[PDB]
RNA sequence: GAGAACAGAAAUCUCCAGUAGAACAAAAGGGUAAAAGCCCCCUUGAUUUUGAUUUUCAGUGUGAAUACAAACCAUGAAAGU
């Protein structure tokens, strides 16, 4: 961190230093999966119209 | 009954910095012409309460001289309370309350007549038995039945004079003790008003209650379809509820009966010129 | 009912007795202050009202609530308990009582 | 356990969205600025750009030459201190800081244990918060070595409650109010019984309060107001300790007592009336009192918390000659005597007619404000440690804040459940300590009017909370016969 | 007993309703039911929502609202009809007492059984469990 | 010492992952792997990418509670935490999504009956002679009080009791195995 | 394995050791060692409370189950579990 005074309260100067590893991969070749793999590892678990809380609970109802 | 842990037990515990994020929320709560409450979400509501009130009322005069101290053949009290300041003080401050005496002397004589009969020595009329109804017990236990039986409760007025008919007498329960019920306005009878006027009331009617014009007749009406979309949302909107009221509360005379058998498109309901 | 007017109709009888100081006469109304605290003069009557108007609510309660009784058992309780607590605001009225 | 209710759907997509660097650009508009000084003076006209405070600190300090940092504000309706220059000439409103941070309290030392019964009230020595004395319901007194969280001197002698007790404000004497009728004057570092116990009122001690360091002579130990229950207040001497009068003033019993600081005395009793006494007419009724319609609860004084802590700042160092503590004293009070210029110390009254009146009564006999609001009677009002911000305590579970200057409200600690006992200060004029009927103490930020940390952690009621005069440590006590000790 | 069989018809001879005789918490969005679909009966008189509640420490009684109904005995069943009977646990909102628990998290809910016979009177009265 | 960095590509945030996407051209001799002057190529960069990503950290809401000692699951509140979004980069899942749901023949018998389920009270039950409670079973159960008593009222009978119940506890494990089949 | 009278192939007691042919709830490629083994100490469990799946004839602001999460609860000085 740096407290850089023009960003005033709030905001600091950020100056990294390297700790590593220092590292460059070389790519070879890969494997893929099937696409009807990919659905599967992209799913939601799953888990109202005119209908709106407000704060505090209040399940209210538009009329329109 | 058998011992248990719980009972004995903590159950509706609150948890702390959200008292604050409610008593902020009391303010934010910001009403809409075209929504209703359904469920409430059940809060420690008098803990959310106190607004900044301003005028601490009174102390309690019992505590320090009770009554015995204060008149009798006790009555250990000998000056004033609080024995007001000064002598031309004292003369101010009676000469308005001489004034403000004669003054309704002389504004109450214009409500009278009442004294001048009794020295003329003859009295009024009664009060006839037709101005009662009604008022009457069967008639409000009508009334509290309908309003438990309903979920919507629908309010018709008089086009000619709603601010005669307004009645809010009712409203005033509506809010305190059936938060989700819900009192919607109509209009009947549009046909007897030209036409901007009744305009001109439900701008002044739509700013707290949704409030439809109607015309009620089964071969020539009015906003039928309007209401007919309106009622179906509550339906809607009572998904679970497997069928859903409305009663159809107002005065005397004022269309009830008709309205309906202008949904219906036939006769259901009595109806008659007559009032009841 | 009619233990409930009796409560009632007494206190009318005092309610619109006593001259109700202020709105007399400024004479008189100060007047009467020298002699028996207008602070301790209303808060006496205006407590009668308060006292007259719980009766009233205890009686409609209690008839109200009597229309469902079953036995005479049930009934009868109700009626000592609708009349106790009449009792317990008599009892509590003893001081602006003698007062008065 | 109740929740709140969720963000929605809607919502949690409006937080997806990369947003609002607070860039302060350039930011090269220019508007004028006045200085004001909070107390009389405004002074001029200038217009930099839009700049930190401590700039505009250094700005000011240069103006008049301080070498006296100050807290800025400004926007006065609704209150509030290119910080404030986002909100639209522009007035600044300044004050001075008296430049020292008290950290909030979190949490605790352990629970202590020690005597078998409630505890009525303690109080920090001002030298060092190390020692505290506390009131229990036992028929004895205890000195606690803050430290270590240990007994320092069992303190045997009264055998009654132990109701009220007081710390001489050089450090030297403990006062013992006891619920027979007896005061015992005690030395901390012995734990002796000093002479015989000082005896002559006829029914409880109600209110200990010492004779002021700066008016004391030197050479010469401070005296001591004595007020009980059965309306007697009694000067008594420490020194041969036999007291110099009583005064039959007051028909009731007297509440509570303060020494003044043009050498009076005030006095607070159940006659709904307030007596102002003067030492120099050998204790002779001067003024007296007649506002409240019933009767009066914890007088106060503006200048109180000067005159409790006797010629030490924050650091608690001691001076060295009485004369130097003559000075000292003098000193600190004369930084908050004369705000104004003015030696004006102000008094407010408080009461069960939900109502507290606001008083110069040097100045003259006629209320300035009539402080209103409360539900249910008010218990404990202090002026803030600067003499600038009056708080409020009552039954009706809040906490309620006026100004020092008009009576002007401020706003409500709501927050507590149960009725508020009593309130203390932070040093520094910030922070602010409650013990209520509740378990919990709540900490309060004056400056944010709101609750910085709910505490839990006793066993059952609180009747007796004080904070530190070093700002460091916090006592408490309460019916549950534990003694906690709360720090930062 | 505790049901007043409702004949019905103009020769009331139909009965299948049911009247509860006696004291009831409701909920709060109770809103009776059409009528053609009624079988049990709790009427608007016999409709309890704030009782009298005493503790045992401390020696104050405070008339509090009504929260709910967990565990009546003398059936599984009016547990879920809300029939307030002696001996029956009720939920309580104990919002004026303030209860504080370790966390300061203050509570505003306890478990107290009912000790009258509410038929009897016309108040309900109640001990905090502790 | 100044604080604030544009580049010529308007860079997306993923702030639920932490995460910052430069999209800018990169120069390819200045990333040559002999190049000395590499690293600073590397860094410069890198910190004005991490200087943008703060800015937007620290323009967010927080969380500041107000308990304190023996906080269990929370904050203090002197901690004053910062209220992220949502990981909007769409990851792939480990493990497909369980749904191992049946009928069970029993919840079929429930619907066409409608048997509504109970209210799962409590193991106790009340015993005559003792007074007590002495629950149901898991100790000293209401089941195994046949077993343990010291006479009959009319080959051992209570051995029998023990057979009746290893039928009834199979004939959960008799039916365990339909229902995990179908 | 080397030891200690009664006491022997087997009773208990000492020292050396088994990468453990510790028993591992499992069955296993593998590993737990101041243990997931052995012993001791302290204690409930089928708690409450609302948004997803259901079923209701007083459709019953849920009435309950069920799903989730949160408050709690147990122990530990604590981290924690
Ligand atoms: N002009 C006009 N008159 C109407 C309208 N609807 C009803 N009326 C008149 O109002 C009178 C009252 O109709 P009702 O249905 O009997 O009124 P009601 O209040 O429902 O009758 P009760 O409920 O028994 O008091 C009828 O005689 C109609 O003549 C309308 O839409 N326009
Ligand atoms: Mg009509």
């Amino acid at each position: 961190s740096y407290k850089s005074d023009q960003g005033g309260k709030r905001l600091p100067r950020i100056e990294l230093v390297e700790i590593g590893p220092r590292l460059d991969f070389k790519i070879g070749r890969i494997h893929t999966p099937s696409p009807d793999m990919v659905t599967e590892a992209h799913k939601k678990p799953k888990q109202k119209k005119n209908v709106e809380l407000d704060i505090m609970g209040d399940k209210l109802g538009r009329i329109h | 009954v058998q011992p248990d842990r719980r009972w004995f037990g903590n159950t509706r515990v609150i948890s702390q910095d959200a008292l604050q994020h409610f008593r902020s929320a009391l303010g934010e709560t910001q009403k809409d012409t075209y929504q209703v409450l359904l469920r409430r979400n059940k809060l420690p509501m008098s803990l959310l309460e106190e607004k900044d009130a301003d005028e601490s009322p009174k102390a309690r005069i019992l505590d320090t001289e009770s009554y015995a101290d204060a008149f009798g053949p006790k009555a250990q009290r000998k000056r004033p309370r609080l024995a007001a300041s000064n002598l031309e003080d004292l003369v101010k401050a009676t000469n308005e309350d001489i004034t403000k005496y004669e003054e309704k002397q002389v504004l109450d004589a214009t409500l009278g007549g009442n004294q001048e009969d009794k020295e003329n020595g003859w009295t009024s009329a009664a009060k006839e038995a037709i101005f009662s109804k009604g008022q009457s017990k069967r008639i409000w236990n009508e009334l509290y039945k309908v309003i438990d039986s309903s979920d919507v409760v629908i309010h018709v007025l008089d086009a000619r004079d709603p601010l005669g008919t307004r009645c809010k007498s009712v409203e005033e329960y509506m809010k305190k003790e059936t938060p989700h019920k819900h009192l919607i306005y109509v209009l009947n009878k549009c046909d007897l008003v030209p036409t901007w006027v009744a305009a001109a009331w439900v701008k002044h009617l739509s700013k707290e209650r949704p409030t439809l014009a109607f015309h009620a007749s089964i071969t020539n009406s009015f906003g039928k379809g309007s209401l007919i979309q309106l009622l179906r949302q509550f339906s809607q909107l009572h998904t679970d509820r497997k069928q859903i009221s409305v009663g159809f509360i107002g005065y005397p005379n004022t269309g009830k009966s008709s309205i309906i058998n202008t949904l219906r498109k036939k006769k259901v309901c009595q109806v008659a010129p007559i009032p009841g | 009912k009619y233990t409930g007017e009796g409560f009632v109709e007494k206190f009318e009888d005092i309610l619109k007795g006593f001259p109700n100081i202020n709105d007399v006469h400024p004479f008189h109304r100060d007047l009467m202050d020298t002699l028996y605290e207008k602070n301790h003069y209303k808060i006496s009557l205006a407590a009668i009202s308060r006292a007259k108007s719980l009766v009233e609510q205890v009686a409609r309660d209690y008839v109200r609530l009597l229309k469902f009784g079953q036995s005479l058992f049930q009934c009868k309780q109700l009626k000592r308990a609708a009349l106790g607590r009449m009792a317990t605001i008599v009892k509590k009225l003893r001081d602006p009582l003698a007062y008065l | 356990s109740t929740l709140i209710p969720p963000p929605s759907k809607k919502q949690k997509k409006e937080a997806q969205l990369p947003r609002e660097v607070a860039i302060i650009p350039k930011d090269l508009p220019n508007v004028s600025i006045k200085f004001q000084a909070l107390d009389t003076g405004d002074n001029a006209l200038r217009v930099p750009g839009a700049i930190s405070e401590k700039q505009l600190e250094e700005l000011l300090n240069q103006l008049n030459g301080t070498s006296v940092p100050y807290t800025f504000s400004c926007t006065i309706k609704a209150s509030d201190p290119y910080s404030s220059l986002i909100k639209p000439q522009i007035t600044l409103l300044y004050t001075p800081r008296a430049v020292f941070k008290v950290k909030p309290v979190t949490r605790s030392s352990s629970a202590i244990a020690g005597h078998g019964s409630t505890i009525l009230c303690s109080a920090f020595a001002p030298h060092t918060s190390s020692r505290m004395v506390t009131g229990a319901g036992d028929n004895t007194a205890r000195i606690w070595d803050c430290d270590t969280q240990t007994p320092m001197h069992t303190l045997k002698g009264h055998y009654n409650w132990v109701l009220c007790v007081s710390w001489s404000p050089d450090g030297e004497v403990i006062a013992t109010g006891s619920m027979d009728n007896t005061i015992r004057l005690w030395d901390p570092k012995s734990g002796q019984c000093l002479g015989d116990a000082l005896r002559g009122h006829s029914k409880w001690i109600t209110s200990l309060s010492w004779e002021p360091i700066h008016l004391v002579k030197p050479g010469s130990k401070p005296r001591l107001a004595s007020s009980s229950k059965d309306g007697t207040i009694k000067i008594w001497d420490t020194v041969s300790r036999v007291c110099q009068y009583t005064m039959s003033g007051h028909t009731n019993s007297v509440s509570c007592v303060k020494w003044g600081g043009q050498g009076l005395l005030y006095s607070g009793s159940h006659d709904r009336t307030v007596r102002v006494w003067d030492i120099n007419s050998q204790g002779r009724c001067i003024n007296i009192l007649k506002s409240h319609a019933h009767w009066v609860n914890h007088l106060s004084l503006s200048t109180d918390y000067a005159l409790r802590i006797g010629a030490f700042d924050h650091t608690g160092k001691k001076p060295s000659t009485p004369e130097e503590a003559q000075k000292k004293a003098l000193e600190n009070y004369e930084k908050i005597c004369k705000k104004n210029g003015n030696s004006e110390e102000m008094m407010v009254t408080a009461s069960d007619d939900y109502t507290m009146f606001l008083w110069n009564p040097l100045k003259s006999t006629k209320p300035i404000a009539r402080m209103t609001g409360h539900q249910k009677l008010v218990n404990h009002v202090a002026f803030s440690p600067d003499g600038r911000y009056i708080v409020s305590a009552s039954f009706d579970n809040s906490i309620k804040l006026w100004d020092g200057r008009d009576g002007k409200f401020i706003s409500t600690f709501r927050g507590h459940v149960a009725s508020v006992y009593q309130v203390a200060w932070s040093s520094d004029c910030r922070l602010l300590v409650s013990c209520s009927k509740d378990t919990t103490l709540k900490v309060w930020d004056v400056r944010t009017r709101k609750l910085s940390v709910d505490l839990p952690g006793h066993k059952d009621e609180v009747y007796t909370v004080d904070w530190s005069v070093d700002g460091k440590r916090v006592c408490s006590g309460g019916k549950d016969k534990m003694v906690r000790l709360w720090t930062h | 007993e505790m049901f007043k069989v409702i004949k019905t018809g103009k020769s009331r001879s139909k009965s299948w309703k049911r009247m509860i005789t006696k004291h009831t918490f409701v909920g709060e969005g109770f809103t009776r039911r059409p009528v053609k679909m009624e079988r049990i009966i709790r009427p608007s008189a016999l409709r309890q929502k704030k009782a009298n509640v005493t503790h045992p420490e401390l020696g104050v009684t405070v008339f509090l609202p009504i929260l709910a109904v967990k565990k009546n005995p003398q059936s599984p069943m009016y547990t879920q009809l809300g029939v307030l009977t002696k001996g029956t646990i009720i939920e309580v909102n104990v919002s004026e007492l303030g209860m504080v628990t370790a966390g300061g998290k203050v509570v505003w809910g306890k478990y107290a059984q009912v000790t009258n016979e509410p038929d009897r009177d016309g108040c309900v009265n109640a001990v905090l469990l502790v | 010492l100044p604080v604030t960095v544009e580049k010529p590509i308007p860079v997306v945030y993923d702030l639920g992952n932490l995460a910052a996407f430069d999209s800018n051209v990169l120069d390819k001799n200045d990333l040559d792997s002999s190049n000395a002057r590499r690293e600073e190529k590397i860094k410069s960069l890198t910190r004005d990418n991490v200087q943008l990503l703060i800015n937007q950290l620290l323009s967010l809401p927080m969380k500041t509670t107000t308990e304190s000692v023996g906080g269990t699951g929370g904050q203090s509140s002197v901690m004053t935490l910062l209220q992220l979004p949502d990981p909007t980069t769409d990851l792939p899942r480990e493990k497909p999504l369980p749904k191992a749901k049946a009928m069970t023949k029993w919840e079929k018998f429930a619907a066409k009956k409608g048997i509504k389920p109970k209210e799962r009270a409590g193991k106790m039950i009340y015993d005559e002679a003792s007074g007590e409670w002495v629950p149901k079973w898991g100790y000293k159960g209401a089941n195994k009080k046949l077993d343990d008593q010291w006479l009959v009222e009319v080959i051992d009978p209570r051995t029998l009791n023990r057979a009746e119940r290893k039928r009834l506890v199979k004939k959960n494990e008799k039916q365990q195995r339909r229902n995990m089949k179908n």
